[PDB]
Formats: structure tokens, sequence, C-alpha cells
RNA sequence: AGCGGCCCCCGGCGCGCCGGGCCCGGGUCUUCCCGGAGUCGGGUUGCUUGGGAAUGCAGCCCAAAGCGGGUGGUAAACUCC
RNA sequence: CGCGACCUCAGAUCAGACGUGGCGACCCGCUGAAUUUAAGCAUAUUAGUCAGCGGAGGAGAAGAAACUAACCAGGAUUCCCUCAGUAACGGCGAGUGAACAGGGAAGAGCCCAGCGCCGAAUCCCCGCCCCGCGGCGGGGCGCGGGACAUGUGGCGUACGGA
């Protein structure tokens, strides 16, 4: 029975909302086994970053968010080959690979290429057993260096750019943004009828000219 | 090699040569009993697909099962309630029959745990399929390292839970703009976290 | 002049470059192989055709050629499936008249 | 009927087995020996 | 009404080629077991 | 998805220093503003704004704001 | 209360000594595979779904192909992606 | 007219292993309602819910695309925030009702068959010697039995590759 003036509503409590219903006051416990298994963790790998391995840039795809970018989850095929690494043995530095990705550009393998030489170079592998076989770095740096990072590695942040001031020309203030944004409009929703009725126009000129 | 040429032949359940055969086949396990055992597949080319190699310890049954639908089990007829609910005869059950066959032989054989099946055979009124077994505590199963995943106490009676190719296929199970039910798992758990409601403390 | 990167019409989008590669070949499945092709019409000479498809194959001597498509979409179901088949079964009529009529 | 079942369960009689279980669970079942002589 | 491509199976040899056929690969059979032990036996020890 | 934003809350996008140092040393600075980076694509004519000769990149824009920004001595700019 | 003490057992983490296995990598040419059937798929029916000229599931009928097959949220044909 | 075989098929207090029943808060699969709301009621809602039958583990299930998308593109599954009380369904009435993208927890990938090469290069059981024996294993010698060519093991599975 309502009454004067107000909103019209519709609750979701015709059902038994009753029976399943949740508590979030086991929040902090569940905060607190976490540290104790991420520290763990961290202990188990000892010299080795606690976040994890390396991940790559990767670009958000909608045009909402066609211009930011984020980390993704594994280096392609084609950019480890780049650089000359074998897809075996790359899990085992650290590195992440995923093949189910494709490329469908140039700026983008390069920046993760030179990502990927840049890591290599700040990287320190022991080896095996006292003796020092290929790529096993000397005592020297092995002894100084050899703590964990915290925190993400090479992390990911958006530059931009700043283009400085300039004078402008002429060919910038006789320039018609607006009716040529309209322009455009049209002829992308015009291109076919166009054609079809200039195509029918000429195959009877040929009627025309038999 | 022979297990190709073999197979595209089994494609053409039509020529006078399949027709031959199948006719008298069904002839045959008509006569004989509604479960029995089979000494060797009939369809070896399959049965190695499905993960039959030839050692001992694995085994073959054979089953068969009437057709049609499901009529509801009740006095004549009239159920007691809505109009919507006098339903009766044209019902549909929601498992195959192939499934079902699996389920008898698992409950005839209980130490011996199934893996998977095939058809070999069409009826008025029966339908045949055969059935893939195996005793897991014969040692040549136990001590192979590729096969022993099924020795453990988890994969019991997967027929009856529904956890093989034809019991996967009734519940739903995919990713795709299709199904978005089952996205937990199962239809269950999704109609729980969304007809469950979420108190948190401060709110 | 003075074009600008429009964000519509015929031609839009931040412009770059292509790079260009094998591709996966994974997309090359369901091709005919020579071996393969040796099985399929082996079995074919053994086995035989199929009463549909044997019907069909009287229109097709008396140019009935609607009827035919009719029957065989009917018979199995989508237009394109019956399209190809007509074609398969029509080529067959063909070797039969040119290996005969000699 | 929650009555009925609860009259009648594991948990209402002697249990004169899992009693010792539990107290087997609490050490790892262990058999086949002895502590230290004296 | 029994189709040819299995009817053939019912065209066969008779007594005298069979026997020909059967005493000839009499002579060309693989290896026996134990009969292969001699033959590693022997083999490897053609390393001295 | 095409957030909106109207000329007199332009000059704010950008700092102090720029507005000011315009207008100043007069080569013809005329300066830019990106309405994608502080998360904006279309331009609206809603209000007026002071005469520096400024340049402006968008997506979009609107028919009475090409006009107001050409009335005071500077130019548009359109990006993909 | 205490980076307090004494005793007993069970842990695991690593260095020694024989046994047996394994002789097991990566850059330029010719062949291979194009791969899993009463199954996809299509009709008609019944239950279900936010899924709407049929989301999903099952019965009965018909029943495939191999530069093919599936998807591309309005049925159908013709074509490009 | 005795032996080899399987179409095959029964028997035994034969030697050696196994399954059944119980609890059932959390989990998986089937089956499955009426009160009630609509100020009446028959579709709808209550509800794929109570009751009912099965089957398990310390978690279970799902799971490494026959995907999402239309972007300068992402990239197994699972839980959280949000998208959202929205798009859509609906005696278009009472009423119902998701997904993607974005930010986080955690993060790990891999085997077969079929093509094809390798003197079946492979497995089980009894016998004897030696270590080890209370989660019955290892090493060696038996012209000792058996399964297997109606296909066992090594190389290798679309990450496109081999
Ligand atoms: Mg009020
Ligand atoms: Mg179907
Ligand atoms: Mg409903
Ligand atoms: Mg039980
Ligand atoms: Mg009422
Ligand atoms: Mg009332
Ligand atoms: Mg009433
Ligand atoms: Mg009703
Ligand atoms: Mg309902
Ligand atoms: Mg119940
Ligand atoms: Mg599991
Ligand atoms: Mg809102
Ligand atoms: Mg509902
Ligand atoms: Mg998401
Ligand atoms: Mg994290």
């Amino acid at each position: 029975a309502p009454s004067r003036n107000g909103m019209i509503l519709k609750p979701h409590f015709h059902k038994d909302w009753q029976r399943r219903v949740a508590t979030w006051f086991n929040q902090p416990a569940r905060k607190i086994r976490r540290r104790k298994a991420r520290q763990a963790r961290a202990r188990r790998i000892a010299p080795r970053p606690a976040s994890g391995p390396l991940r790559p840039i990767v670009r958000c795809p909608t045009v909402r968010y066609h211009t930011k970018v984020r980390a993704g989850r594994g280096f392609s095929l084609e950019e480890l080959r780049v650089a000359g690494i074998h897809k075996k043995v790359a899990r085992t530095i650290g590195i992440s690979v995923d093949p189910r990705r494709r490329n469908k550009s140039t700026e983008s393998l390069q920046a993760n290429v030179q990502r990927l030489k840049e890591y290599r170079s700040k990287l320190v592998l022991f080896p095996r057993k006292p003796s020092a076989p290929k790529k096993g770095d000397s005592s020297a740096e092995e002894l100084k260096l050899a703590t964990q990072l915290t925190g993400p590695v090479m992390p990911i942040r958006n530059v931009f750019k700043k283009e400085k001031a300039r004078v402008i020309t002429e060919e910038e203030k006789n320039f018609k943004a607006f009716a040529s944004l309209r322009m455009a409009r049209a002829n992308a929703r015009l291109f076919g009828i166009r054609a079809k009725r200039a195509k029918e126009a000429a195959e009877q000129d040929v009627e025309k000219k038999k | 090699g022979a297990y190709k040429y073999i197979q595209e032949l089994w494609r053409k359940k039509q020529s006078d040569v399949m027709r031959f055969l199948l006719r008298v086949r069904c002839w045959q396990y008509r006569q004989l009993s509604a479960l029995h055992r089979a000494p060797r597949p009939t369809r070896p080319d399959k049965a190695r697909r499905l993960g039959y190699k030839a050692k001992q310890g694995y085994v073959i049954y054979r089953i068969r099962v009437r057709r049609g639908g499901r009529k509801r089990p009740v006095p004549k007829g009239a159920t007691y309630g809505k109009p919507v609910h006098h339903g009766v005869n044209q019902l549909k059950f929601a498992r195959s029959l192939q499934s079902v066959a699996e389920e008898r032989a698992g409950r005839h054989c209980g130490a011996l745990r199934v893996l998977n099946s095939y058809w070999v055979g069409e009826d008025s009124t029966y339908k045949f399929f055969e059935v893939i077994l195996i005793d897991p505590f014969h040692k040549a199963i136990r001590r192979n390292p590729d096969t022993q995943w099924i020795t453990k106490p988890v994969h019991k009676h997967r027929e009856m839970r529904g956890l093989t190719s034809a019991g996967r296929k009734s519940r739903g199970l995919g990713k795709g703009h299709k199904f978005h039910h089952t996205i937990g798992g199962s239809r269950r758990a999704a109609w729980r976290r969304r007809n469950t409601l979420q108190l948190h403390r401060y709110r | 002049a003075l074009r600008y990167p429009m964000a519509v019409g015929l031609n839009k989008g931040h412009k770059v470059t292509k790079n260009v590669s094998k591709p996966r070949h994974s997309r090359r499945r369901g091709r005919l192989t020579k071996h393969t092709k040796f099985v399929r019409d082996m079995i074919r000479e053994v086995c035989g055709f199929a009463p549909y498809e044997r019907r069909a194959m009287e229109l097709l001597k008396v140019s009935k050629d609607k009827r035919a498509l009719k029957f065989i979409k009917k018979r199995v179901g989508t237009h394109i499936r019956a399209k190809r088949k007509r074609e398969e079964l029509s080529s067959v009529l063909a070797a039969m008249r040119k290996a005969a009529a000699k | 009927s929650a009555k009925a079942k609860r009259r009648n369960t594991t948990g209402t009689g002697r249990m004169r087995h899992l009693k010792i279980v539990y107290r087997r669970f609490r050490h790892g079942f262990r058999e086949g020996t002895t502590p230290k002589p004296k | 009404k029994v189709p040819p491509a299995i009817n053939q199976f019912t065209q066969v040899l008779d007594r005298q080629t069979a026997t020909q056929l059967l005493k000839l690969a009499h002579k060309y059979r693989p290896e026996t077991k134990q009969e292969k032990k001699q033959r590693l036996l022997a083999r490897a020890e053609k390393k001295a | 998805f095409c957030p909106t934003v109207n000329l007199d809350k332009l000059w704010t996008l950008v700092s102090e220093q720029t507005r000011v140092n315009a207008a100043k040393n007069k080569t013809g600075a005329a300066p830019i503003i990106d309405v994608v980076r502080s998360g904006y694509y279309k331009v609206l004519g809603k209000g007026k704004l002071p005469k520096q000769p400024v340049i402006v990149k968008a997506k979009f824009f609107s028919r009475r704001a090409e006009e107001k920004i050409k009335g005071v001595g500077g130019a548009c700019v359109l990006v993909a």
C-alpha cells in the first residue's frame, strides 16, 4: 500500500535468503594466514624474488582502456627467439612464457625484447657446484649482492610525452575539423550503395552502347 | 597403417557390407543375456583410442539397455497438483543411455573401475554398448607410472558422479557465450554465489 | 590537404606498422594429403555408395538439377553441404561417361 | 526427524574401537616397538 | 544374401599347393626364444 | 564511452607555469593541451575563455567549440 | 614472565660410501601429420534458461565433409574478413 | 582320430588379491512439490528449493580455449570488489535477472592413440643365492611356465610443428 510521492522499489527477498547468509567475521584471520604463508614461501625460495618471475608489457584492449598499459602473463615465443633464448630453460631463470599469444605489430615486440636484455644484465646466476663453467658469475658480486627484491620486478609505469610550444601556422588555422568528421561518417555509410548504383549505371551503359 | 583403413570403413554405416554385419550381430547379441563378458573387443581401434592397451588387467563388458523415454512413475496418472504438472508420457530423461549403461556395470563390478565406453549396435527396442574396465590392484598397473593415477581413492565410481566423457556432456561444461552457468564448476555453485548474500562487517 | 588520423570512417585507428611471419599452421588442419587420399578412394570402390546419393544420380542423368538439390537438403540438412555434394556426385558421373564411352 | 537420528548415532553408546583410534592418531599409528627398557 | 567382399574368403587353396607353400616357409622362421640368448652371448663375445 | 568537458574547465588540466609563461616572450608560444591524457575525449563549447592562442588535441569536437578557439586565435587538432 | 635450565622419542634440510641406471644437446636442406563418427549437424517434441524466428540438455527420424569444420546474441541467400 | 586353436562356453572349500556396511556439517550426479504472492485464479512466482535415491575426500568439482573481442587488442581454472538491481525475460502485470573489460589473492603445466623407425627391443608368476625387512623392495642365475603380432615398449602431439 503506497503513499504520497515516494519511489517504487523491487527488493529481491521473496526467496529463502536466510539459510544462506555469509559473515565476514573471519576477515582478519584470513589476512593473518596469508602473511605466514607469504613469508614462508619467500624463505623457501631464499634469494629468488618473492613476487615471482618476470612478466611482460601488454596493452589493454578496448576503446576505454585503449591507452593504458599493464602487466601480462608471458613472453611470446617470437620475441624470445629474437633474444636467442630457448623456451625450456627460461622457466628456470625466472621468465614467464605463454604460447597462446600473437604479434600484429613491431613496436610491441622491440620493447619487451629490450626489457629481457636489461634483465639478463641485472641477473645473477649461481653455479651448481663450486666449479664455474659457462654462465656462472664471479664470487665477488655473488657475495656482495645476493638478496631478494621487494615487490615486482622492473615495474610497469605509464610514461607520457611533452610536446613543446610551437607557433601556429596558417595550415592549421584553415582546418575545418567538425565538417571533416561529418563528411567522414557519410562516406563510410554510403561507400557500397554508391558503387552498386554506379555499377548498375555502367551495366546499362553497355545497353546504351549496344 | 591398417587402423586407418579400418577407421574410414566404420564411418560408412549404410553400405551393403556394414548393413550385413550389424544385422547379423544384433541377432546374435539379442539372443545372449543382458550383461555378459566379452573376451576381446569388437572395435579394437576405437578402444585403443580411448585408452585400451592390450595387457592383462584390462577388461571388456557388453551391455544392453532399452530404448524410449521415461514414464512418470505414479498411479493412474493423476498427479495431485497444478495443470502444468499433469505430464506423464512426453518426458525426456536428463541423461543419455550411454552413461546409464556404464552405471550398471560399475554397480555389478564394484572393485573394477570404469574408464570409458562406445557404441556397437542398434535395434527397435534395444541398444548395445561396450564398456572398458580395470582392476586396480594388479601389479602390472600398479608398477606402471602412467596409469596409476587411477589407483588413488578419489577416482572411485566416476560413473555415479559424472566424470567420464558421457557424463560430462549432460552437465554442460564449456567456456563461451553459450554456457554462463557452471562458471564455478557446476550449476549448484553458480546458483549459490548468485543467490547468496554477502554481509561485510562495516558496510 | 593536411589529413589527420581520424577516429572514424573508412580508415580509422591509431596507426602502426605490421609484422609478417609464418602463421600458426595449426590452422592447416583438415587438409588433403596424398596418402590419406589413397585411402578414401580405395574404400569407395570396395563399399560403394549410399541409397540417397544413389537415388540422386538418377535425377542427374535426366538433368532434373533443381529436384536433386532439394532432395539432398531434406535428407542431409544445410544448403551448403548439399551444394558441395551435388558437385562431387556429378564428377562421379563424369568419369563414368568418360570411362565407358570408348 | 532430527530427534530420531540423534538417539542412535556413532556417538551414543560405547565406541569401544574408535576410542582408541583417536588415541593412536595422536602419535602416528606406530606399532611394532616398545619404549626404552630399564 | 552374402555380398562378395566377404564371399571371397571362401575361394581358397587345395592340398597340393598349401603343402608346398608351408613346406617352403618352414625354412625362414623367426628367432626362437633362447635361440636369441645364444645369439647375443656369441655376439657381444666378439668384442675380444 | 565519451567523457565530456567544457572550455572553462580546460586551463585546469595544466599547471600555472604554463598559462603565465604564455602571453610572454612573444614568440607565438601557443601551448599544447591533450585531453586524452587527463581522461576526456570530446570538447564542448559551454563557456568562454581568456585571450591566448592555445592549441588543443582531442578525438572529437563540437561546432561552437571549434569556432570560439579560432575566434581567440588558436587551432584544433584531431587524433585517433 | 623469561631469545630460562635437565631428560626422552619422532622430524625433516644438507656432506660422506658402494649398487644400478643414462650416455642421453643446440644454428642452414628432403619427407610426415594435416590428426579422435551413429559424432558434428539438421528436423519435430518435452524440461530448463536473462537468452528473446528455439541458451542448454535428452529422446525418435535423417545423417556428413577434409584448403574442411565451429563461432562471430534477428530467420535466409551471395560474398570479403 | 588324437592333437592346435579360438566361435566360444561352464565348473571347483584350487593358489593369491579385492568390493559390500556406518557417519553424512562442506562436496558431485539424478529425481523433484504444495502451502504462499498475484488483494480472485489457470501461465508465471515460491523453486531446480524441503522431502526422496545414489557416491565420495580432507577438501571436492572445474581446468590448460572447437575463448573473449572488433581494440595501438588480450590469453588455463578458482575466490573477492565492480560492472548491476543493469542488458534482457515477463497475464510486458506481480515479479525475475546475468557476462565481458578493469583492479587484486594465487600462480605450474603436461601425457596418449593414429601416422612413422628400432632382430617385441616389453610385462607377470614360480625356483635358487645375497642385502633388507612392521607403507614386501633391490641385485644376480633357471633350453622354468605364461600374456603379447586381433600390436607390448623406447623417439614424438600440434606451444603449430615433428
Ligand atoms: Mg513518504
Ligand atoms: Mg543434436
Ligand atoms: Mg522457469
Ligand atoms: Mg558406501
Ligand atoms: Mg492469491
Ligand atoms: Mg488474500
Ligand atoms: Mg485461494
Ligand atoms: Mg501454474
Ligand atoms: Mg522456477
Ligand atoms: Mg534433501
Ligand atoms: Mg580433482
Ligand atoms: Mg549505478
Ligand atoms: Mg528464477
Ligand atoms: Mg575478468
Ligand atoms: Mg599478487
